């Protein structure tokens, strides 16, 4: 029950890490800060019909 | 109709004709003890019909003071037939009771009575830092009263009936097996207990197995009747009893 | 096999719309001893909810898996009292009053035991404090029914052979350790409704059972020139538990360690009257 | 041997933890165990029992036991309230000492529906009829029957069927609520009104007396252990 | 000789742990309180013959 | 099954060469409230660029998963007055600014607590200094909201039996533990627009959801001849966080621990005219 | 036991640590998530939306 | 390095704990094992002997060795008691000293049957009969043949069988028995009472003697190992 | 092979019925020095019965695996006398009372030890008391027969090279370690009944198998300006153990370290008369 | 080379444990007290000839 990861690194510089859990509690693991994930969809283009970048805003 | 009960144990039998279901224990049915749970090693005696069979105790008086009464078991029927007899003359006995109460009124009394089996229903003496001898809770078949001021001879147990002599709230009795005896729609009420302790046997004399109580919550009452007063018959028949280690008689 | 691998959640409701039938779920009788079964999509139109609660906190184990003070105790170093310079305490629970009604709540009990001993020192005040003392040492033993029992801090006793004892030095982690279930009988009792002897005289009580044995605390080698205080708290921790006949918890204030004596107390609190809400 | 390095939180003591320790009596035999009847395995089946509501606190109650009955009486005022009683199982003086108060005094989180028992200890030959409403949280508790019967209720009738339940839903803005109960997590009240009246023949006592039981559903629930505040020692015992 | 088994957490949000015992005895485990069965039926329902919620309790 | 095996880059520039047609998407129109996604490519030529850049260290994740104090305070071992022996705190995250603005920039929060205690000591001035102490002890407890409160260093309350607690010991590490997401609600709220009455009446404010409990700190038998001051600082560590509608960083300083009082500031500082660069 | 040795920087506190630490509130139960509008993952997000600058700074 | 936390007990001294350490003497080479007879694997082998317990204890012996013998006459009151002890193997002091009662004062619990097997060591051509009683716990033991004769008893015939053995049943409430006997674990009594009588032919002594002999049966037990209070010092030897 | 896998009961009573014929099991003859084997159920009628009772506390392992002092000694690490700084202490387990007692009960002995010390200081009173001094240190010297003896405390012997020696600080676990079977002998012998010289003359018993060599302690280099005085325990602790030929307990009282004798004792206590039960 | 066995325990209630040698030297290993085995033979019937319980002891 050992979960192996690879661990943060360079561009072009065992790059890998062993995790093991001692207690009983989700809220006693350690931070999960290898998360990447985003969208900034929701507050830059909150609108209902989708616009074109390249075609007039308005008309 | 499911209002009608009859019980057959041993040469005696119950019939009543306006009874509620009937409450078993804490869903275990008596039964004899078990080969891989025994600890003695001689032959258990096994009297069948002979000790497990109704015995009525003595009757009281329900009047509009009354506060409750209680009894202890075994010692209520330690000098009753042959139970009281392999008693006496056994070191070990175990067995599981079937408890009945009678009490039947006309259509036009009112009263509630509380029906409770209380295991190892320890009590307190009147004055905390005093001890009280094997008189003041149990002499015999004869009824204890409760009392609804606080006791204050330091000879007796506590009687206050509001903490049924156990420092608990006596609305919280609830818990234990129980049942009610409501005059509108019931007349008696039926009780099966099976033997419950911390070992497989033990002394009948030395030690009180539960307690019966009974408590009346609703005062009874009537107006113009001839009756003055509801007498309560209390029944009990021991059942899978078996006793061990026979002896000289005590006392 | 160098890994073996070893979700109860409260009931949901379930949509319920008009009825007009002749089945009265409403209704029932109580002088049968039964607990209505009724539920909230019986007596009223409700949607279909699905709760995620579980009952995990509300275990026995959890419950009772909590370590507790059950006795406190002083003991100094150097005094002039023989007596005043260890402690010998009769094991029980009774003693402090939160532990006490918490376990009083069932009737028997079946558990492992785990110990925990936290051991302070204080230098007693006086006319003339400076001093320099190494640090302290205390000896923690156990004496089961029936063995020797030390009289004094420099007795033959404190040699033990065959009783568990634990050294422990000031500025560590506190001792531990762990307690098998140590009863004759197959749980402990409680309560006890009956008498030590068998013509109904003697002892009554819960007093009667209890032969867990004495523990005993001392300085090992320590004197300083002048008084110095010492206390020591045992914390029990029940684990693997198991319980019994459940009994209402107690109402009136306890007023002895191996009695249950009581004074009559009022059933709660009162209010201007029954139509009072405010 | 091993490089290591300890952490935050080494040689500390925590009362809540969970770690191995040494025995003291190595390869001690216990006894061998025996199923006694009625093990418990759950402080919630205990929760689930009835048990009797102390609704008369008048502050005049010269006798205990009659903080118990409810009292009832013919040629009652029409449309007149029987009790009324604020909806704090772990707070409120009538639920505190019950056989579920007690348990919720233990936690601080609670959540689900509630079971409110009425039983008739009249006559066999008495009748009448009532009315049993929940109001949710507001401003302002009901205080005639026209107001009351706008939230949820039953219509009681007594018969054959000495007794009726009253189901409580759980109707709240957050999954769980407060032990000690405030303004932002109050419940809401109940109350009990005449429907048509109690009615007896000739030859009847001319008063009558309730009883109210309290339990919890079966979706009930409780969360955070608090050592309860009911009791407490000034030295040692 | 080392078990693994899921530890608590929420509805929709590697919840796995590993232990081993180092004593001979049982009695120095830890608590196992991961155990969630109950029945209240024996306090609850304690007559001898089952009622109905429907049906009327009596007759 | 002994293993279980378990790089985001910022967008990289295109090559852009001259151009010239009928669209144009250097403009739009802010009246949508739509924010131009324009990019340095669409209004110049460009080389292709290859960007390792990375938005780790941005993830709130990150930015709210440091530890930082919240609370200060100090008690005496010995001294006439009984409050000042021990601390009383009542939990809340809005008694350090800074930790406070960071938490503020969100409205709704959701994680796990790690909490770390930092116990020191030191001897207070006097006109004889001279005396022997060994290593003093220290306990925390926590008292969920309704649960008894201590009065005194020496009651009873403090023989904990539910609540949990620690034993500290000085000379070790810091104290350290979890806890869990404990709020009746779905989230954490940092503020809210909203009255405690159903009338529109009393507290105002995010004081109203505040009933996380207290926390209560002593010596567990320290008392020495002469006094001796210990402070304690506490440290929150939010782990496995999430959040919700983000709003404006607050511009005016606090001023009250438990409203959104303030005075009215500059929008920012001034400079000699609008071409002045230098 | 196993033979060990602490290496320096044992019994320090770091402030930017990620080590387990027992839990307070053994088996709790936490309430159910919610998918509430508006979830922000990662600060950039705020860092790109648009907002009015203060250009005209005279300091008159 | 590995990070750590210590938890409670570390660098703490149990006296029963079970932990490897490092060997003072590395590659040290130990003499060759040699099977000695008489290997002894378990207490309760030991405990299984026979041995003579002193029954004599009449507080005026001028010689310890009359302790071991228990006296017989001609011409006896019929029905006579020949000698009473309590059962208590660990705490009475007939059984105190004995080979049995040394290895149980060395623990606090035990169980199991026993056995008392007695001899006579009088003239060939002597005869008699005894009776031989256990009494299980009670409020009274008995004081005549004809109350000792209602437990479990057997009958012993003098003859070319010199021995007879008592059997006593393990009848008990409790799975064990606490060494430091009490009320509440009293085990019971033992009496002997004489059947018919001794009888002589002329030219022989008038008076014999009887030694008893006691050991466990192959269901024995013990457990907790204590500390024995037989033995003590007060200065260094 | 990563692993490798590596419930004994006391005997059942069996059902047994009325019976009558020839056999007889209750007679039998003790002059045959045979114990008999008969059970209840062959002198009454018994039940079934499963018992789970286990001797597995009763073993050998069990009854000597217990760590038990044996010697005591108390040291200055400054003073006028040379042999008061330090201790001498030749090895032998006929110091202490209890495990010289629990050893006597088998005539010989075959099994591997465990050595625990524990140490403790304490500041010797005077007039004069204020002073500094950092942690002490000890030294645990062991030399087999044969070997140099440290005449003082600052002697060349204290430069152990093939000495085994142990050197600890206060304040840490108490210092352990292991030592073999080290008897020139197949088993340890408790009692020799002959004599050294082979004309039977010289030193008679026990004392003459005795080889085992001296255990020497100091103070590092401690040297306070005010003295200072530590005590030493040392604990023996059996393992992987084996025993032979059973012997009586012993009845009277210990009286010599070296020698076997004894005062005459009564065989046990007396009472009123045989009859006697009360 | 890791020993895996039980543990004691009760009549009706992982009940493993794992050991590991660190030490080169047999003398440094844990206590054998899992060992069970006895026959009190050698003292309770030293005896030549077998005799049986039923029969008499003597002709
Ligand atoms: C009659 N009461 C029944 C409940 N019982 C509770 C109880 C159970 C175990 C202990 N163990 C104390 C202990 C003994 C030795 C040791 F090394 C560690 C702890 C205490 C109370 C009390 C009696
Ligand atoms: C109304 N505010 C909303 C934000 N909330 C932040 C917050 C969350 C959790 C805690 N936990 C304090 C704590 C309690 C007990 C314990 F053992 C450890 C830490 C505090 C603040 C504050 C309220
Ligand atoms: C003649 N007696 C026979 C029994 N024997 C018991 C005994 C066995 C071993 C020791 N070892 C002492 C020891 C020596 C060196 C060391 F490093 C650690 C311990 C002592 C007594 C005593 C003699
Ligand atoms: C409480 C857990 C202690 C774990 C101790 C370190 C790991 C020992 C086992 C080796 C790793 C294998 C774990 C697994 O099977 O997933
Ligand atoms: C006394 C036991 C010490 C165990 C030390 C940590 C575990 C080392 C072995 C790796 C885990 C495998 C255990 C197993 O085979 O079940
Ligand atoms: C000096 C020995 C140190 C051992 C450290 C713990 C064990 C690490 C290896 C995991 C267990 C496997 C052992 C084996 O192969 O038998």
């Amino acid at each position: 029950g050992a979960q192996v990861s690879t661990q943060k690194t360079g561009a072009h510089e065992i790059i890998h890490y062993t995790n093991i859990n001692y207690y009983k509690d989700a809220a006693s693991n350690s931070a999960n800060r290898q998360d990447f994930t985003q969208d900034p969809s929701k507050f830059t283009e909150p609108v209902k019909d989708v616009m074109i970048k390249s075609l007039p805003a308005l008309n | 109709s499911d209002r009608v009960r009859s019980i057959t144990l041993g040469n005696s039998t119950i019939t009543t004709q306006e009874c509620a279901n009937v409450v078993v224990g804490y869903g275990r049915w008596p039964t004899y003890l078990r080969d891989d749970e025994a600890t003695a090693e001689d032959q258990p005696t096994q009297p069948d019909v002979a000790t497990c069979r109704f015995y009525t105790l003595d009757s009281i008086k329900w009047e509009k003071g009354s506060v409750g009464w209680w009894w202890k078991f075994p010692e209520a029927l330690s000098d009753m037939g042959l139970f009281g007899q392999n008693m006496q003359y056994h070191y070990l006995g175990r067995a599981g009771y079937t408890i009945h109460v009678q009490c039947n009124a006309s259509k036009f009394h009112q009263g509630c009575l509380l029906v409770v089996c209380v295991p190892e229903a320890e009590m307190g003496g009147a004055v905390v830092g005093q001890a009280f001898s094997a008189t003041a809770m149990a002499n015999g078949d004869k009824a204890y009263e409760f009392t609804s001021a606080t006791q204050s001879d330091q000879t007796k147990v506590q009687t206050a009936i509001h903490n049924a002599g156990m420092g608990v709230g006596v609305g919280n009795l609830t818990i234990y097996p129980h049942q009610w005896i409501n005059l509108r729609t019931n007349n008696s009420a039926t009780i099966v207990m099976p033997y419950i302790n911390s070992v497989p046997m033990d002394n009948m004399f030395r030690h009180y197995n539960f307690t019966l109580m009974v408590i009346p919550f609703v005062k009874l009452d009537y107006a113009d009747t001839a009756s003055t007063y509801v007498p309560i018959t209390v029944t009990v028949a021991p059942m899978c009893a078996e006793y061990n280690g026979l002896r000289l008689a005590q006392a | 096999g160098d890994v073996e691998e070893a979700v109860v959640h409260v009931a949901d409701t379930m949509r319920s719309g008009p009825s007009n039938s002749a089945s009265v779920p409403a209704l029932t009788a109580v002088e049968t001893g039964h607990t209505s079964q009724v539920t909230p999509s019986d007596t009223m139109q409700t949607r279909h909810v699905k709760n995620y609660h579980s009952r995990s906190e509300s275990t026995v184990e959890n419950f009772l898996g909590r370590s507790a003070c059950v006795y406190m105790e002083e003991y100094k170093t150097t005094d002039n009292d023989v007596n005043k310079k260890f402690v010998a305490w009769p094991i029980n629970t009774k003693q402090m009053v939160q532990m006490r009604r918490k376990l009083e709540m069932f009737t028997y009990l079946r558990f492992d035991m785990e110990v925990t001993f936290v051991i302070t020192s204080r230098q007693d005040p006086g006319t003339t404090l400076a001093q320099d003392m190494p640090v302290l040492t205390h000896q923690i033993m156990y004496v089961p029914p029936g063995g020797p029992i030390p009289a004094k801090v420099d007795d033959y006793a404190w040699q033990t052979s065959t009783n568990p004892s634990i050294f422990w030095t000031e500025g560590n982690a506190p001792a531990r350790m762990s307690i098998p279930f140590i009863s004759i009988g197959n749980a402990y009792s409680n309560f006890y409704d009956g008498w030590s002897n068998f013509d109904q005289r003697g002892s009554y009580g819960y007093n009667t059972l209890n032969n867990l044995g004495h523990i005993y605390v001392r300085h090992v080698s320590g004197s300083s020139p002048h008084p110095i205080t010492s206390t020591i708290r045992v914390y029990f921790k029940p684990k693997h538990t198991r319980a019994w006949v459940p009994r209402p918890p107690r109402l009136c204030q306890y007023k002895k360690a191996f009695s249950v004596d009581f004074t009559p107390t009022p059933i709660t609190d009162t209010r201007k009257d029954i139509n009072t809400v405010t | 041997g091993l490089p290591t390095m300890n952490t935050p939180g080494s040689t500390q003591f925590l009362t809540s933890d969970d770690f191995q320790s040494p025995c003291a009596l190595p390869q001690f035999d216990v006894t061998p165990s025996m199923n006694i009847p009625g093990e418990v395995k759950n402080l919630m089946e205990i929760a689930e029992v009835d048990s009797v509501v102390p609704v008369n606190n008048v502050q005049d109650t010269t006798d205990q036991m009659e903080m118990f009955r409810i009292p009832v009486t013919i040629n009652a005022p029409l449309q007149q309230q029987v009790f009324g009683l604020r909806l704090q199982p772990g707070l409120d003086s009538v639920f505190k000492h019950t056989l579920l108060g007690e348990i919720l005094n233990y936690y601080a989180h609670w959540s689900g529906s509630m079971k409110l028992t009425f039983v008739f200890c009249g006559s066999a030959m008495a009748t009448g009829k009532f009315l049993i409403a929940y109001s949710p949280p507001g401003a302002n508790p009901p205080k005639t029957r026209k107001d009351a019967m706008l939230g949820t209720h039953i219509i009681w009738d007594i018969g054959l069927q000495s007794s009726c339940v009253l189901c409580v839903p759980w109707i709240s803005q957050t999954h769980y609520r407060l032990v000690q109960q405030d303004e932002y997590t109050s419940a809401g009240y109940v109350t009990c009104w005449y429907q048509t009246g109690m009615i007896v023949p000739p030859g009847t006592p001319n008063s009558s007396s309730i009883m109210c039981f309290a339990s919890a559903c079966n979706d009930f629930s409780v969360r955070m252990l608090r050592d309860t505040p009911f009791i407490s020692q000034d030295n040692k015992l």
